[PDB]
């Protein structure tokens, strides 16, 4: 398949520097004219810039508001393309793709995009969550169906990855988006609905990665008697 | 450097209509415009390029028309699947600009939440701080009033929501809120209540239950 | 099943340029080839020395697959005692050669209106490869007597070449996507066996 593995995402403080680094397989990797886009919360994408292919090698493109403080650079042996970012305002938080250009020109959209990933730009420290349980009871009757769950809480920054029973449990699963506290930590909830019969026989497993501070949580989610 | 513009902002559409959008540019581009389709949680995906082009595999109920400096993408057949926002994109030189995006959003027929509570776990009440989470499930359309009360108080200042986007295979929506209190406020009261309205219920839907039973 | 992954290499996402082409060992493995021979997807189906059908009853000691892309009309040059620039400078076979050629036309894919500049093949070498033979350096190639001192400029030709694939190009010039596949026996046990 063709992939685009993205390294970099997490908390990075302004002042500081951070470069993103994208992993290409599938492909002639250095053929192929590599963009740096990114996507702040709630706004439509912004391209930062490109290298171009083999035919005029390592030569570069940079947004205006980037040029300078960006860098990026490719290494063919390694399949590899990065965004050094030397500047770093909180205005450059948000998810950064790398992508390929789809035709190998001057004049290009992106048909192949890595899967993003988010950075935080802030003067503050990394906080794992606590992870409790959203056990199913009498009160998520609904039919022969339960709701169940789990709530991450008090972490920083984002984001929270959440799967149940390791990937297995995927219908019927809706992973909220997170909301900012007044502590400025975030809290995410995640639920499932599942046959009331099953709640006995098969056992509910909500498992937690923070990537950002390197948590990992695997949490029980057991029936209530109530 | 060129300024991209999307008309409208947002759109409602049942599945079956035929939805249009629009994008100028802020300077002759000939027809180096392309379309995204962006899904939630997704980067975005390129549907057509050269302003009428398909991209590989994208079904030809997308369809896309203009040159100079106004465009189209239009919509045949709308699918729940279509759920997403739009960009366009000029691709005509080096700073690649790209519009402020349009949100379609399905329209479907009326549905009901479920709706479900769960008090804080003793875990956490171990560590000073209770959570009260009540879940409304797979409901359509988005607007739903979620009232908390506890011993028949109205809550206020003291609850957060959140709500999912638009189902791409049901077109529902889910919304969780959580109430928050100190452990020694929290044992303080006995009824915990979440109350909902909605336009698929006849009348407001409490669920509730009592600390300790 | 301990079934040969084919599937990787034929319906591989996309496929390398040819001056870059892939290479990917097969062993350890049952090879259904009916898949192969019953494909009605593929237009070129050419073997030396072996035929699909009598493949599910013999053993080699490795199976190499080797993909890429080039133009329709330099399909033919994928066969024992070609000449041209893929056959010269790109993709060799022996003369010996013991294999078959497979391919198909990826104008759906590999095409984009403007031209997909992404494919490129080596124009310029100064000598032939050898057989089964991989160049992908990219030295600037002197064509004139004045030295070159590796730059790009008149006489001093960068050595690779964009195809430009547009999906109205006549089909000798449409993408067309290849598999070579090899069949190995060394003085080592045989561990890709057909059913
Ligand atoms: C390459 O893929 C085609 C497509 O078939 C489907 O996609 C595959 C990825 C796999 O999931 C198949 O099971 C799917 O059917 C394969 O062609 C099919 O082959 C099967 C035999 O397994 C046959 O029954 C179907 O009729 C074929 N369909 C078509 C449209 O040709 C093909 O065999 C794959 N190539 C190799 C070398 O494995």
């Amino acid at each position: 398949e063709v992939r685009l593995v993205e390294s970099g995402g997490g908390l990075v403080q302004p002042g500081g520097s951070l470069r993103l680094s994208c992993a290409a397989s599938g492909f002639t990797f250095s053929d192929y004219y590599i963009s740096w886009v990114r996507q702040a919360p709630g706004r439509g994408p912004e391209w930062v810039g490109f290298i171009r292919n083999v035919l005029y090698r390592g030569t570069t493109e940079y947004a205006p508001s980037v040029k300078g403080r960006f860098i990026i650079s490719r290494d063919d042996s390694r399949a590899i393309a990065s965004l050094q970012m030397n500047g770093l305002k909180a205005d450059d938080t948000a998810v950064y793709y790398c992508a390929l250009g789809a035709s190998g020109t001057d004049r290009d959209w992106f048909d192949v995009w890595g899967p993003g990933v988010l950075v935080t730009v802030s003067s503050a420290s990394t906080k794992g969550p606590s992870v409790f349980p959203l056990a199913p009871s009498s009160k998520s009757t609904s039919g022969g169906t339960a709701a169940l769950g789990c709530l991450v809480k008090d972490y920083f920054p984002e984001p929270v990855t959440v799967s149940w029973n390791s990937g297995a449990l995927t219908s019927g699963v809706h992973t909220f988006p997170a909301v900012l506290q007044s502590s400025g930590l975030y809290s995410l909830s995640s639920v499932v609905t599942v046959p009331s019969s099953s709640l006995g026989t098969q056992t509910y497993i909500c498992n937690v990665n923070h990537k950002p501070s390197n948590t990992k949580v695997d949490k029980k989610v057991e029936p209530k008697s109530c | 450097d060129i300024q991209m513009t999307q008309s409208p902002s947002s759109l409602s559409a049942s599945v079956g209509d035929t939805v249009t959008i629009t994008c100028r540019a802020s300077q002759d581009i000939s027809n180096s415009l392309a379309w995204y389709q962006q899904k939630p949680g997704k980067a975005p995906k390129a549907l057509i390029y050269y302003a009428s082009n398909l991209e590989s595999g994208v079904p030809s109920r997308f369809s896309g028309s203009g040159s100079g400096t106004d465009f189209t993408l239009t919509i045949s057949s709308l699918q729940p699947e279509d759920f997403a926002t739009y960009y366009c994109q000029q691709h005509n030189n080096y700073p690649f600009t790209f519009g402020p995006g349009t949100k379609v959003d399905i329209k479907r027929t009326v549905a009901a939440p479920s709706v479900f509570i769960f008090p804080p776990s003793d875990e956490q009440l171990k560590s000073g701080t209770a959570s009260v989470v009540c879940l409304l499930n797979n409901f359509y359309p988005r607007e739903a009033k979620v009232q908390w009360k506890v011993d028949n108080a109205l809550q206020s200042g003291n609850s957060q929501e959140s709500v999912t986007e638009q189902d791409s295979k049901d077109s529902t929506y889910s919304l969780s809120s959580t109430l928050t209190l100190s452990k020694a406020d929290y044992e303080k009261h006995k009824v915990y209540a979440c109350e909902v309205t909605h336009q698929g219920l006849s009348s407001p839907v409490t669920k509730s239950f009592n600390r300790g039973e | 099943t301990n079934l040969c992954p084919f599937g990787e290499v034929f319906n591989a996402t996309r496929f390398a340029s040819v001056y870059a082409w892939n290479r990917k060992r097969i062993s350890n493995c049952v090879a259904d080839y009916s898949v192969l021979y019953n494909s009605a997807s593929f237009s070129t189906f050419k073997c030396y020395g072996v035929s699909p059908t009598k493949l599910n009853d013999l053993c080699f000691t490795n199976v190499y697959a080797d993909s890429f892309v080039i133009r329709g009309d330099e399909v033919r040059q994928i066969a024992p005692g070609q000449t041209g620039k893929i056959a010269d400078y790109n993709y060799k076979l022996p003369d010996d050669f013991t294999g078959c050629v497979i391919a198909w036309n990826s104008n759906n894919l590999d095409s984009k209106v403007g031209g997909n500049y992404n494919y490129l093949y080596r124009l310029f070498r100064k000598s032939n490869l050898k057989p089964f033979e991989r160049d992908i350096s990219t030295e600037i190639y002197q064509a004139g007597s004045t030295p070159c001192n590796g730059v790009e400029g008149f006489n001093c030709y960068f050595p690779l070449q964009s195809y430009g694939f547009q999906p109205t190009n006549g089909v000798g010039y449409q993408p067309y996507r290849v598999v070579v596949l090899s069949f190995e026996l060394l003085h080592a046990p045989a561990t890709v066996c057909g059913p």
